């Protein structure tokens, strides 16, 4: 790789510089070097990672959307292949980031993740990048993509209640994904809406448990459950 | 669209 | 050029779609494609070229602006070459985006416009991208950097006193991207002020010619002077 | 910073 001649630490460094600077593909490829040292990562490691490669994805995810809606207006006067050419582009360009970070956790560090926050986190990434997969799957793939989401986070929910806290910021933003896993990929919403609805309840009865900090923290998410609840029923 | 977890 | 087998049309409908899609730097290498066929660009092509790499090197600018505040403040605890090294990073990068602008202008836009409406539209980018190069500027070619942008804002000035009216909006944006060259770049404050009044002005007494619509756009860019008035006085 | 020309 090209960050291969770079410390560790600098790329962790230049990574947070990039954060700063909203240079988010900068800080992807920061990341991704340090990654690709060996070592495991922090939590703010972890964090410094998501960070990035969800900012990258998530510009490509809103302008494959433009361009699908684009494209299906235009399948309801012909304009040639450009519109579905430039979509395919966005598309390959997201998929590309997709399978980079999937590749990223697959070798090496679910393998070496033990803990439970570093294991949930990132099977929790691998059923999220999974379900941007999904979004733009229809051949005879989306059914293995959608099952490949699925269990991923089957797996980190299952760790996540075993141990840690209803009140954890890992465990509610898993719950909180995989709820959205369910109402908009897998149809669903019935099983989005109680899933959204336990973990808000249950979360509720842990707050007395924290400290002021901790509390924000975890009510912050919590609002997310509920907007989602709001939006859904 | 439902909205997912945010960055911290 | 990897546009090279690409149509000159479906080079600008994609363009407008990576508008659209919020891709400005596929939108400029789109329009950078659409130039290198040679023929010469209408108004809405000219302005598609300046929207895709303005926003390209306002990216660049505003994450440079990040990392030269954070480095002067590490010059007045030690934390090695990093920060310098990742400014340096996305300088060369802005610079390589004016040169390739100015390239484009060179060979062959500038040469072959002969009517105002695209002479001065790519003069005042030719004085637009040498004024970002100089923003960044330090050894032996910040005098001959600036120079540049102020021949051609000035070669720009001349064409469109003698052939625009005062409220023309083209006339008006180089009036006042050239008063802030004075005032930012070229340490001339009071001609930067006498040039905004002036073009403020000259423009107000011209505005009883002006349908609906151009009275809009006229005093959209008039604002802009008059926005700046208040900041400098 | 001075405000230069926006985009139309
Ligand atoms: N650079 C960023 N975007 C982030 C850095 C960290 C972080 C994590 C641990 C230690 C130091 C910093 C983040 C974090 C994620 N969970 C909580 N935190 C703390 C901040 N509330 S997020
Ligand atoms: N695609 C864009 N960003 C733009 C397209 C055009 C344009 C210009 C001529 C004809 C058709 C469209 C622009 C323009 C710049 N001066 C005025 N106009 C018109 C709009 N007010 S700007
Ligand atoms: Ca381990
Ligand atoms: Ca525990
Ligand atoms: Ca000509
Ligand atoms: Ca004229
Ligand atoms: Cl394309
Ligand atoms: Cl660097
Ligand atoms: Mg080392
Ligand atoms: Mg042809």
């Amino acid at each position: 790789g090209a960050m291969g001649s770079m410390e560790r630490a600098s790329l962790i460094q230049k990574a947070k510089l990039a954060e700063q600077a909203e240079r988010y593909e900068d800080m992807a490829a920061f990341m991704k070097g340090a990654v690709e040292k060996g070592e495991e990562l922090s939590c703010e490691e972890r964090n410094l990672l998501s960070v990035a490669y969800k900012n990258v994805v998530g510009g490509q995810r809103a302008a494959w959307r433009v361009l699908s809606s684009i494209e299906q207006k235009s399948n309801e006067e012909e304009k040639g292949p450009e519109v579905r050419e430039y979509r395919e582009k966005v598309e390959t360009e997201l998929q590309g980031v997709c399978d980079t970070v999937l590749g990223l956790l697959d070798s090496h560090l679910i393998k070496e993740a033990g803990d439970a926050e570093s294991r949930v986190f990132y099977l929790k990434m691998k059923g999220d990048y999974y379900r941007y997969l999904a979004e733009v799957a229809t051949g005879d793939d989306k059914k293995r993509i959608i099952d490949s989401a699925r269990s991923a986070y089957q797996e980190a929910m299952d760790i996540s209640k075993k141990e840690m806290p209803p009140t954890n910021p890992i465990r509610l933003g898993l719950a909180l994904n995989f709820s959205v896993f369910h109402y908009e990929i897998a149809n669903s919403p019935e099983e989005a809406i109680s899933l959204a609805k336990t973990t808000f309840d249950e979360a509720m009865a842990d707050l007395h448990t924290l400290s002021e900090d901790s509390y924000k923290d975890s009510t912050l998410i919590m609002q997310l459950l509920r907007d989602n609840l709001t939006l859904w029923t | 669209r439902s909205l997912s977890e945010r960055l911290m």
